[PDB]
This record gives structure tokens, C-alpha cells and sequence, in this order.
């Protein structure tokens, strides 16, 4: 081979990429003196003969790797009961495998086709069980483009619905598992491109809003129930570690681009609409001297917006009374 | 300030960086530590001439305008076959090929 | 010698005040008349003229070989001709950028 | 006054039949807005008419349209260069020589041919302003002859003797804002006219044009030089004013209805 | 000229390397009595840190003021060293004693160099860069110190390490003549420390850094003919440094910013400036000749002011920087007085003005012929009385003709832009080449 | 002669600090790791290939580039990274015209 264009034909160079592609994905080991054979190879192809040959191995592989995806799609939906450990072994097989394969692809996305998806915005292609033709992209923004059509078949009603029974279980402590939590939560961040808007609408769709609504009806039925049971100096210390627990399952299974969302929810139903019934007890518990009952509402107060100032009226007029008293 | 240099040995060319004026057996330890060989096995040469261990490498003639990073200067490396040395010449790069005439 | 080093400059402002209160009623006053009034010599007077006129305080010129100062009440005027001056520069960039548009 | 192929030609015929009375009534007032139809015009005739324009302003010792007529053919832009374009450049810096000092600088939408290959090629005319910012007549001789050749293969023989009366012009006006009453032999010194007799024939010239007013006071031997005692007070000056503001309210209504056509068609 | 009168002590002991050899050459170059103290204070440096480029440049001005009988250094030297003072001469046994003794300085710096990268310490890598620097200077590889200073510039961890590091570039850059590379180098030394640390060093401050970066960037200003930049940052500096091992001396400053005010301001803006300011005061009561300056000028004395400039001139041209400056900055404050003396006349005597600057009747008249031309007033000589006089025009009249001749071009050049409109819309292009 | 060398230092490694690269026309290009992060083809077989990052076998097989050319690419490595994070003089790189056109086809293969 050399640099200059030779006359590499098309039938004598897929026999052999195809096999360290198919032996590299799915993290596996392959062979170094093959895989670096791989890059003079596409070099002395795309060059070759008088008509591109760029375009003819983008359209190529396209088809096989449409086969493949839905292919092991297949396998996933056979075995049931099992999806929230399965998805975790096919997301990190898929992303080291298409991570080799751009890295190896690099000159023909810096070549044939350099825009990327930001001019267009097609909700056809993409979304659902289409082995046609995809749109121009990059091979490593092409593996992306084929995962969200394994969300959009039956059984986003499955997987999210097991994912986020383990994430409300927080009666018993952290953490049961977080190689499997976590590896199902990235798979959705990841997956997301660009468009010409924002792309925080299959996201928000798949994940946000199935998970806003379980939460905010988890705490709200336990919440109601330990204060008509218990005192309010147990309910109070109850909220606390329940709270301060949720924060650090969200700093490691979640994205830190929505910390302040499950934050809100959570205060929304723990002190919020029970207000009349924490600031009834405030009034006695500033009366005598409890350090351990009022630093329980300090805490509490500090986390719900516009909770500040309120505690610091009902003190300023506690003292005004207190000290006319005594006069 | 750094010169770097090359250290071709029957078309095997070793790329290590030194000093301007530094020491000729500080520059056989890091050979050794990618060679598997001891450093009293190899020679290092100067246009066909043996170098010291007492001596340094500005003293015979290793500046920074001569080992610049972007030409670097060639160094002679002998090893031992028996008793004396073993290597002395190497062979140079290959010529480039015929020119497109139709550009010219 | 703290007070010594500043004796002058207090002598000096007095007469910039005296000067003020002379040359409003006499339009073209003479030289050697502030000199007489003042009890001093001519030397420092053609220092201290210089002086206050550069400082923004005394209006006119100074005219060594006829002894008089200038003072023309019906002069021509400054404070409406400088805007015109200047609204003719900038006209005068304004039309060049205008221009250079249109190839 | 319109503009066409035939106003273009009538030039022309002014530049062989010596002539430049049926040239008076047809350039003494600004022409805008060509007359167009069917196609009667081209780019050769935008740059034929100014150059046969400025030369009719040159001999008229109308230097204040000549400079405007000679800018138009400069700034248009081109690919390559011409004969026309070589002549406009190197007729620019000897037009703007005798007014001011120093050439004038060229607006930005000018071409960039100009300054890249009518530059280079013009370097016998960029050296002479600089030796007319110094105001010397002794140096401003020797590139006469030494550029002698360059001036005739290019037919533009008679417009440097212009610039050679100019320099002694320009160092009478010069010494006005300096000195007041120079006398009649330092004028021969600085100005180099060999003789006090030469200085005073001289001055009369300029008398008789109106370029500057001065008094010659043989009774002391020396002359003096005032200014224009003209205060702009008289009641002709308020009629120019108001007939040069009749052009300015025609020259902005004609501008409203080409910008109504504009809005009329569809633009991006 | 030259004067014999000038403390050499001060002038070498401010800079080092390269520029305390150049400092003290153009003295003897410059002054006859004043070169065998300069050629053998310059040969004393030569001994420490050896080289073999300043060593045969400086023996070589030597012998062509002993040996030869045309200047006056020939009853006391007799074409011999052997003069009173001994300073070191150059022979056979010397040109090679010279380049292996500097040899030698280099194997053992540059093996001690890469002991202190294995050791993967930092500190040791900045401390090892700034001897490598100046060693390169005198011996003469110029290329090299600036490849030594640009290395540790990724050592730092503190203020100081930068303020360190670009205070060496600025060395290097002053002898390849990179005035931009000074100027692009004192802004990002200002931002790092932010102006003399965070709290102004303790209580108590013995060596300013502000003075440090506001002395640097003076001399590349000053030869850049850049006299209204540089006056305006060194009146911001204090006297708080003592002396300085490798820049400019204390002594110099006040005139550096003395004679650059001096010529771009007038009268008011000196007393608001280098008057009003604290911090300019401290370096104009060091030396009170300069200071008498700023206060002759505002009380119109400049008959005095004038006969105290020329007195200075003769020290201030056998400086290195300030003597090609002696012809721009000279001619503008002159210039400059005889524009703020005429502001209050209008009607001045020759024969006044001659008796007032020491001057005569016939170099009165040539200073008014280059005050009209070159200047920014309007007088008028009157030969006939010998009496400067003034001939304005009217207000009215430099008024109403240039607004008239600038309306006049405003429409012809919007109609002429019309003419290239209209074959712009009946498809007409540029068809000419 | 005289300075204090140190034995094990400088740039001293095991089999991970220097990188192999294989010419067409048999030569074996040795030079360092940090010096082959500047192209892109390189840098992705140390990434790769493959799940074994680092495995004292890293080597690098070029068929296209023979050795004139391959000369020049090593050069040009140890060029643009000392070059980097300082503000010093830069010479000129001889460029020869039988081997500008032959550099501008490996520039756009390494992608650099």
C-alpha cells in the first residue's frame, strides 16, 4: 500500500473488515497486528478507483449494523423478570463496542459527511423498528441514533417500572446494588443528540416523568402516616434521615443536570401542604429550651424556598411576648 | 535547552531525549530500561569516533544547534558480539517515489 | 521654614484678586496703571499677567509694545461658531461610510 | 440632465475639436439617474465619460470638479487592469498636488486593483508628492528630467508643468500665514527667483486670478500680505445658500420614490 | 557632549549580564576622560562567570586608545596596562583559559539538571531554570536563555513564580528589540498578584512589587518613541525598592518620566500629575534639579528654565537609551513654552523675546519661522518694525466657506452614487476588463 | 566530569513508556508514548484495541508509510509538543519538495 490512490477494490476489503469488526463489539478481545492493518486499509480504499468509495462503505455497514441491533433485541425480550440486569450488560457491550469502532472510523466521519444532526430533525427515522436508511451522521452519533428505538417498543412499561421499585426502597438504607441502578440510568443521558432545539423531550419523556410522579406518591403516603401515629418529636427526625439520604442516591445514580428537580419534588410532600400542623408544634418548642427539638426545624425550614423568613417572624414576636411578660 | 537524538542501529532507530551537556553513562541507563540489556554492553559513537565515560556530552559536540528536536543527529550504537564491538554502520532511508508529471 | 516656603504663593493670590476687581470697569486699562495702584514694580507685573491669564481668571491679550490691554467687548463670536465646526467633521465621516456600501 | 451612450460620445468629440463651449451647459450641473429602457449602456462608458470629464475641469482651472470627476472612475471596482484605470490613477495625485500638498486617500470601497498592481506601476507619480511636502524647487527640477521618459509613453505631457508653477504659488501663500511684510529680496530666497525684479512680476499673477490678495510698497521696497477682508455679511450670500438648498429637498424627494420601488419588489 | 562628572559606581551595580558590558562601553566610546575607569570596571565582571564573546570585544577598544597617539590617553597609559591600575589583558594563554573554564560552568549546570527532573520535584526544576538563563547571556547564546525561562513556566504554583518568570522574559526581550512582547508581558504579571498581593505586604513594605512592573515596561516605552504612554505609568510607582539588582537605577526614573510630562502636557496638567500625586514625590526629592523644573514653568519663567535644561543635557547623553533621545524630546518642550509664553500675547517685541531666551535679533527671526509652520498658534512677522504681530481672519469666514464646500461634495457624492445604483439594476456589471 | 548524574531518571521506562512503529520498507521506529498523542490514528490503537489498554506488546503497523516519509513524521511529533505550553522562538521546519506532497497525504491520514 501507499499513499497515493491505488486501484483497492470493494470485494477484496469487506471479507476482512467485517470479521475484526464482528470480533471487536460486544467487548471482545481482538488481535493487534489485525486491528492496526485496519486503518491503511480504509485509507487505501476511499482513495481508490475514480468514484469515492466513502459513500458506497457508510451505506455498507449501515445495513449490517441495523441487523445486529434488532437482532439482539430479540434475545433481551425472550428472557423476562430479568430486564433490569440485562439492559446493564447490553448498554456497557454497546458502548465500549461502538467507542473502538468511531475510534477506527475517524477518517471517514472527518471526510464523507462531516455535519452531524444539529440542521435536521426527523421523528421518523429513529424511533421504531425501521431497517431502511438512517440519517447522514458520524459512526459514532450513529450507534446513539439506534438505541432509542429500543426504548419505544413494548417495554418501556417493564423496565422502568423495575428500575424505579428499587430507587423508592429507602426504608432500608443504602445501597442494595449500584453497578446495576446507575447502569440503566446513563444509558438515557448518553443517548441523547443534537437537534435543532433542545434535546430535553425523549429524556424528560422516558425517565423524568415516570420517576417524579413514584416519588412524590412514596413520600406523601408515609409522610401522613407517621404523623397521625407518632409524636411530632419522632415525625421530625423521621423526615430528616429520609431526606438527607435521597441527596446522595441522587449524586450517585442520577445526573447532576437534575439535582434541584428531584430535590423540589421531594420537600413538596414531606413540609409543604402540612405546614398548619409543623408550625402549630414550632410555637411550644421555642417556649422553653430544646436544642435537639429546634434544630429539627432549622434544617427542614432551610431546604423549602421562602421558609427563612417565616421562622424568624414567629421568633421576633415569641421574645417581644416573653420579655413583656416579665416586665 | 533539551536536544533531543537518535540512536539507529542497522535500521532500528531509538528515539531518547537528554541534556545539552550531560553525562555519557546517564544516557545508557535509560536504553537498559527498554532493551532488557546492560549498559556495559553498549557503545555509544560519534561520527566513527569512541566516546568516554569521563567526558560529557557538550564536551565532544552535542549542542542545542546541531540537536535540534526537528534533526535530530545520529548516534552510533555497537554491542558486544564477543569481546569488541559489533555494529559501526547502518543503512539510510529509501528514496522517494516518481512525482505525479501531471501537477508539474 | 514650614510657613517660610508658602509666603509667596499667598502674596501672589491677593493680587489676582485686586486685578478682577479693575479690569470689569476699564475696557483697554494700561500697563504701568495697575503697576501705580498696586505700589509695585514693573518687573513682576509682566509675570503675574501671564500667569493669570493662563490660569482662566483674567481675560484679554497682553501688548508689550503699546503698553495696553486688549479687552474687544464687540469681538467675534466662540461659543456658537465652535459647533459648527464640528458637525462639519463628523458629517464629513459619515458620508464616506455611507457611500462605501455600494460597490 | 440624464445620462446615456450618447452623453458619453459627446465628450469625445470636445477632446478632438478644441472646443469646450457645447461642453458647459451639459456638465455645469450635476447628472443623475441614467436613462434606461431596453439596454443602452455598458461598464467601458462609465469609465470613458469621467476621464474625458476631468480633463475639460483641468484646463478650465476648475480644480473643485476635477478632483470629484477623476474620484468616480477610481473607485470602480475591477478585475484586472486598464487603460483607462492607469490613466485616472496618474492623473489623481497631479490634480491633488496643486490644490493641497498631499494625495488624498481612496474610499473603502474602491478597487483593489488600484493598490495592489496601479501602485506599483505608478511609482514615478508617488515620488513626486513626496518632494512637494518638503517645498523645494530646486529638487522638484531634477525629476522632470528623470522621469521624462515615463511622462511620454503615457501621454501626460503638460499636466506635470502645472505642478511646477504650483510649488512657487504654494510658497507665496505659505510665508502669508508666517510672516506679514516680507521684503522685496528675502522673497527672492526662500521662493528661488533669481532677483528681486523676478518676485514682483510674479505676485501680479496671482492678483489677476484671485488666488491671494496682497499690496506691493515700492516706496520702501518691500510688499505686504493681508488677508480677504470679506465678512460674509453681504445679502448675496443668503441668495446662494437658499438656491444651493434648493438642490438638497429635489435630491432627497428623488430618493423616496427609488426607495418606495425597492420595498415594492421582493428582497431577503 | 560628554562630561567628565558622573558616578559610575550606581550606573553598573543597577543592571548585569549583557547589560552592565553595553552600559559601560558607550561611556568610554562617548568620553575621552571617563574610559579607562569604564573599560576596567567592565573586564572585573568578565572574571566571574567566564565567557569567550565579551571577552575580545572589550580588549579591542583598549588598544585603540593606549597604542595609538591620536587621543589624549597616551602621557598616562604609555601603550601599556602597566598604569596604575592592573586590568586583566589579553594574550595566548588567555583565549583558551576563557572557553574552557565557561565549558566547564555548563557540563556541571546541565547534569545537575537532570537529577532534579527524576527526583519529580518542581521546585528544583524553577530554581535550576533561572541560573541557566543569565549563564547563556554573557557567554553569548542568545537563543538559548529565552528556551530555559519559557520551560518554567509550567513550575508554578504560586504569585510569585510568575511574577519571577516574567520579569526574565522581559530581559531577552529588551536585546532582540520586542517592544510588544513587554507591553503583552506587565498585563499578565498585574492580574496574577493583584497589585502588591492581597493586603499590601503586611504592614510595612521594604521593596515594592508595583515598582518592580512599573519600571520594566518605562524602558520599553521609551524607545519606542512612546513618550505619552510612558508618562503616564510611572508617576504610579513609589520610592520603596532600593536600588534594583537587574533594572533600571532609582535615579533614573524621575527623568525618565520627568522629560516625557514635560513635552505632551502644559502647565495645569504638571501640577495634577507629578504635583499632586504622592507617589511621583517621593522620586522628585532625590534629585531637586528636576523638580525646579515643574516650578519655573508654572510661574512663566522660562528664561530660567531654559538654562537649567542644557546644564543636565551633557550627563543624560552618556547614557545607552536616553542619548538617541536627546533630538525628539529636546525640540518638543521647546516648542512646547514658546506655544504656552505666546497664549497670553498677541502682539510680541522681537526685540523682548531675544533679550529674554539669551539669544539675538538674527536667531529670534529663524525661531518664528518653524513656531508657525510646526506649531499650533497664528503670528504674523511684521519685518517692516521687527515687531511679531497677528493677522486672524474673521469667524465667519473660515465658517460658512468650509461648510459651503463640504455641502457642495455631500451632493455630488450622493448623486454620483446614484449613476453606479442605476447600472446596477438593468443587469450591467463590470465588463471594463 | 564533574555534576550529579541521577542513575534511574530522566526518561527512563518499562515497555509502556515507548511506543513501536512498524515501516513498509522494514524499519522499526521507536519513540516515545506522549509523543504519538498528536495524530489520531495512533492514539486510537492505544485506546483500543480491544480491552487490554496497556499490555507491553503496543506496536504500530503502517503498510502505507514507508521510511523517507515516516522520518519526518517522527520529527514532526517531537516538534509540535516541545513547541507547546511556552513562549519561545520557533524555527523554521525544512520541508523538501519532493516530500511536501507526500506529508500533506499522511497529515490528513493521522489527523494532524
Amino acid at each position: 500500500m501507499s499513499l497515493k490512490p491505488r486501484v483497492v477494490d470493494f470485494d477484496e476489503t469487506w471479507n476482512k473488515l467485517l470479521t475484526t469488526i464482528k470480533a471487536v463489539v460486544m467487548l471482545e478481545y481482538v488481535e493487534r497486528a489485525t486491528w492496526n492493518d485496519r486503518f491503511s486499509d480504509i485509507y487505501a480504499l476511499c482513495v481508490a478507483y475514480p468514484e469515492p468509495l466513502g459513500e458506497r462503505l457508510y451505506t455498507e455497514t449501515k445495513i449490517f449494523l441495523e441487523n445486529h441491533v434488532r437482532h439482539l433485541h430479540k434475545r433481551v425480550l425472550e428472557s423476562e423478570e430479568q430486564v433490569l440486569v440485562m439492559y446493564h450488560r447490553y448498554w456497557e457491550e454497546y458502548s465500549k463496542g461502538a467507542d473502538y469502532m468511531d475510534c477506527l472510523y475517524r477518517y471517514l466521519n472527518t471526510q464523507f459527511i462531516k455535519k452531524n444532526k444539529l440542521t435536521e430533525a426527523d421523528l421518523q427515522y429513529g424511533y421504531g423498528g425501521v431497517d431502511m436508511n438512517e440519517p447522514l451522521m458520524e459512526i459514532g452519533e450513529l450507534a446513539l441514533d439506534m438505541w432509542r428505538k429500543l426504548m419505544v417498543e413494548p417495554l418501556q412499561a417493564i423496565l422502568i417500572r423495575m428500575l424505579l421499585r428499587e430507587i423508592k426502597n429507602d426504608r432500608g438504607g443504602e445501597d442494595p446494588n449500584q453497578k446495576v441502578i446507575h447502569g440503566v440510568i446513563n444509558s438515557f443521558v448518553h443517548v441523547e443528540q443534537y437537534k435543532k432545539k433542545f434535546p430535553l423531550k425523549f429524556y424528560q419523556e422516558i425517565f423524568e416523568s415516570p420517576f417524579l410522579t413514584e416519588t412524590g406518591e412514596y413520600y406523601k403516603q408515609e409522610a401522613s402516616n407517621l404523623l397521625q401515629e407518632s409524636n411530632c418529636s419522632q415525625y421530625m427526625e423521621k423526615v430528616l434521615g429520609r431526606l438527607k439520604d435521597e441527596e446522595i442516591r441522587c449524586r450517585k445514580y442520577l445526573h447532576p443536570s437534575s439535582y434541584t428537580k428531584v430535590i423540589h419534588e421531594c420537600q413538596q410532600r414531606m413540609v409543604a401542604d402540612h405546614l398548619q400542623f409543623l408550625h402549630a408544634e414550632c410555637h411550644n418548642i421555642i417556649r422553653q429550651e430544646k436544642k435537639n427539638d429546634m434544630a429539627n426545624m432549622y434544617v427542614l425550614l432551610r431546604a423549602v424556598s421562602t421558609g427563612l423568613p417565616h421562622m424568624i417572624q414567629e421568633l421576633q414576636n415569641h421574645i417581644h411576648d416573653e420579655g413583656l411578660r416579665a416586665t | 535547552m533539551d536536544v533531543f537524538l537518535m540512536i539507529r542501529r542497522h535500521k532500528t532507530t531509538i528515539f531518547t531525549d537528554a541534556k545539552e551537556s550531560s553525562t555519557v553513562f546517564e544516557l545508557k541507563r535509560i536504553v537498559e530500561g527498554i532493551l532488557k540489556r546492560p549498559p556495559d554492553e553498549q557503545r555509544l559513537y560519534k561520527d566513527d569516533q569512541l566516546l568516554d565515560d569521563g567526558k560529557t556530552l557538550g564536551e565532544c559536540g552535542f549542542t542545542s544547534q546541531t540537536a535540534r528536536p526537528q534533526a535530530p543527529a545520529t548516534v552510533g550504537l555497537a554491542f558486544r558480539a564477543d569481546d569488541t564491538f559489533e555494529a559501526l554502520c547502518i543503512e539510510p532511508f529509501s528514496s522517494p517515489p516518481e512525482l505525479p508529471d501531471v501537477m508539474k | 521654614p514650614f510657613i517660610r516656603e508658602h509666603i509667596e504663593e499667598l502674596l501672589r493670590n491677593i493680587r489676582t484678586q485686586v486685578l478682577i476687581k479693575l479690569i470689569k470697569p476699564y475696557t483697554r486699562i494700561h500697563i504701568p496703571f495697575i503697576s501705580k495702584e498696586l505700589n509695585i514694580d514693573v518687573a513682576d507685573v509682566e509675570s503675574l499677567l501671564v500667569q493669570c491669564i493662563l490660569d482662566n481668571t483674567i481675560h484679554g491679550r497682553i501688548d508689550q509694545v503699546n503698553q495696553l490691554l486688549e479687552l474687544d467687548h464687540q469681538k467675534r463670536g466662540g461659543a456658537r461658531y465652535t459647533a459648527l465646526d464640528k458637525w462639519t467633521n463628523q458629517l464629513n465621516s459619515l458620508n464616506q461610510a455611507v457611500v462605501s456600501k455600494l460597490a | 440632465n440624464q445620462l446615456t451612450s450618447i452623453h458619453a460620445d459627446l465628450c469625445q468629440l470636445c477632446l478632438l475639436a478644441k472646443c469646450f463651449k457645447p461642453a458647459l451647459p451639459y456638465l455645469d450641473v450635476d447628472m443623475m439617474d441614467i436613462c434606461k429602457e431596453n439596454g443602452a449602456y455598458d461598464a467601458k462608458h462609465f469609465l470613458c465619460y469621467y476621464y474625458y470629464g476631468g480633463m475639460i475641469y483641468t484646463g478650465l482651472k476648475n480644480f473643485e470638479r476635477a478632483l470629484y470627476f477623476y474620484e468616480q472612475a477610481i473607485t470602480t471596482p475591477a478585475m484586472a487592469v486598464s487603460h483607462i484605470m492607469l490613466e485616472s490613477y496618474k492623473k489623481y495625485i497631479l490634480v491633488s498636488l496643486i490644490l493641497l500638498g498631499k494625495v488624498q486617500q481612496l474610499p473603502k470601497y474602491t478597487s483593489q486593483i488600484v493598490g495592489r498592481f496601479i501602485k506599483p506601476l505608478s511609482n514615478a507619480y508617488h515620488e513626486l508628492a513626496q518632494v512637494y511636502s518638503t517645498n523645494n524647487p530646486s529638487e522638484l527640477r531634477n525629476l522632470v528630467n528623470k522621469h521624462s521618459e515615463t511622462f511620454t509613453r503615457d501621454n501626460n505631457m503638460g499636466l506635470v508643468k502645472q505642478c511646477l508653477s504650483s510649488l512657487y504659488k504654494k510658497n507665496i501663500q505659505r510665508l502669508t500665514k508666517t510672516f506679514l511684510t516680507l521684503s522685496l529680496q528675502d522673497m527672492a530666497s526662500r521662493v528661488q527667483l533669481s532677483g528681486p525684479q523676478e518676485a514682483e512680476k510674479y505676485v501680479l499673477h496671482m492678483i489677476e486670478d484671485g488666488e491671494i490678495f496682497a499690496s506691493i510698497n515700492q516706496k520702501d521696497g518691500m510688499v505686504s500680505f493681508h488677508d480677504n477682508p470679506e465678512k460674509y455679511n453681504n445679502p448675496a450670500m443668503l441668495h446662494n445658500i437658499d438656491q444651493e438648498m434648493l438642490k438638497c429637498i429635489e435630491l432627497d424627494e428623488r430618493l423616496k420614490a427609488m426607495d418606495q420601488e425597492i420595498t415594492v419588489n421582493p428582497q431577503f | 557632549v560628554e562630561n567628565p562628572s558622573l558616578d559610575l559606581e550606581q550606573y553598573a551595580a543597577s543592571y548585569s549580564g549583557l547589560m552592565r558590558i553595553e552600559r559601560l562601553q558607550f561611556i568610554a566610546d562617548h568620553c575621552p576622560t571617563l574610559r579607562v575607569e569604564a573599560l576596567k570596571m567592565a573586564l572585573s565582571f568578565v572574571q566571574r562567570t567566564f565567557n569567550v564573546d565579551m571577552y575580545e570585544e572589550i580588549h579591542r577598544k583598549l588598544s585603540e586608545a593606549t597604542r595609538s597617539s591620536l587621543r589624549e590617553l597616551q602621557n598616562a597609559p604609555d601603550a601599556i596596562p602597566e598604569s596604575g591600575v592592573e586590568p586583566p589583558a589579553l594574550d595566548t594563554a588567555w583565549v583558551e583559559a576563557t572557553r574552557k573554564k565557561a565549558l566547564l560552568k555548563l557540563e556541571k549546570l546541565d547534569t545537575d539538571l537532570k537529577n532534579y527532573k527524576g527526583n519529580s520535584i518542581k521546585e528544583s526544576i524553577r530554581r535550576g531554570h533561572d541560573d541557566l538563563g543569565d549563564h547563556y547571556l554573557d557567554c553569548g547564546d542568545l537563543s538559548n536563555a529565552l528556551k530555559c525561562y519559557s520551560r518554567a513556566r509550567d513550575y508554578c504554583t504560586s504569585a510569585k513564580h510568575v511574577i519571577n518568570m516574567c520579569l526574565n522574559v522581559i530581559k531577552v526581550s529588551v536585546y532582540l528589540q520586542n517592544w510588544s512582547h513587554v507591553l503583552s508581558y506587565v498585563s499578565k504579571a498585574e492580574s496574577t498578584p493583584e497589585i502588591a498581593e492581597q493586603r499590601g505586604e503586611r504592614d510595612s513594605q521594604t521593596q515594592a512589587i508595583l515598582t518592580k512592573l512599573k519600571c520594566a515596561a518605562g524602558l520599553a516605552e521609551l524607545a519606542a518613541r512612546k513618550y505619552k504612554q510612558a508618562a503616564k505609568c510611572l508617576l504610579l510607582a513609589s520610592f520603596d525598592h532600593c536600588d534594583f539588582p537587574e533594572l533600571l537605577s532609582p535615579s533614573n526614573v524621575a527623568i525618565y518620566g520627568g522629560l516625557c510630562a514635560l513635552a505632551t502636557f502644559d502647565r495645569q496638567e504638571l501640577q495634577r500629575n507629578v504635583i499632586s500625586s504622592s507617589s511621583f514625590k517621593l522620586f522628585l526629592e532625590l534629585e531637586p534639579q528636576v523638580r525646579d523644573i515643574i516650578f519655573k514653568f508654572y510661574e512663566s519663567k522660562y528664561a530660567s528654565c531654559l538654562k537649567m535644561l542644557d546644564e543636565m543635557k551633557d550627563n543624560l547623553l552618556l547614557d545607552m537609551y536616553l542619548a538617541p533621545h536627546v533630538r525628539t524630546l529636546y525640540t518638543q518642550i521647546r516648542n512646547r513654552a514658546l506655544i504656552q509664553y505666546f497664549s497670553p500675547y498677541v502682539s510680541a517685541d522681537m526685540h523682548r523675546m531675544a533679550a529674554a531666551f539669551n539669544t539675538t535679533v538674527a536667531a529670534l527671526e529663524d525661531e518664528l519661522t518653524q513656531l508657525i509652520l510646526e506649531g499650533l498658534i497664528s503670528a504674523r512677522v511684521d519685518s517692516h518694525s521687527k515687531i511679531l504681530y497677528a493677522r486672524d481672519v474673521d469667524q465667519r469666514s473660515t465658517t460658512f466657506e468650509k461648510s459651503l464646500l463640504m455641502g457642495k461634495e455631500f451632493q455630488r457624492r450622493a448623486k454620483a452614487m446614484m449613476l453606479r445604483a442605476a447600472v446596477l439594476r438593468n443587469q450591467i456589471h463590470v465588463k471594463s476588463p | 566530569m564533574d555534576g550529579e548524574e541521577k542513575t534511574y531518571g530522566g526518561c527512563e521506562g518499562p515497555d509502556a513508556m515507548y511506543v513501536k512503529l512498524i515501516s513498509s520498507d522494514g524499519h522499526e521506529f521507536i519513540v516515545k508514548r506522549e509523543h504519538a498523542l498528536t495524530s489520531g490514528t495512533i492514539k486510537a490503537m492505544l485506546s483500543g484495541p480491544g480491552q487490554f489498554a496497556e499490555n507491553e506488546t503496543n506496536e504500530v503497523n503502517f503498510r502505507e508509510i514507508p521510511s523517507h516519509v515516516l522520518s519526518k513524521v517522527c520529527m514532526y511529533f517531537t516538534y509540535k509538543v516541545r513547541y507547546t505550553n511556552s513562549s519561545t522562538e520557533i524555527p523554521e521546519f525544512p520541508i523538501a519538495p519532493e516530500i511536501a506532497l507526500e506529508l500533506l497525504m499522511a497529515a490528513n491520514f493521522l489527523d494532524c
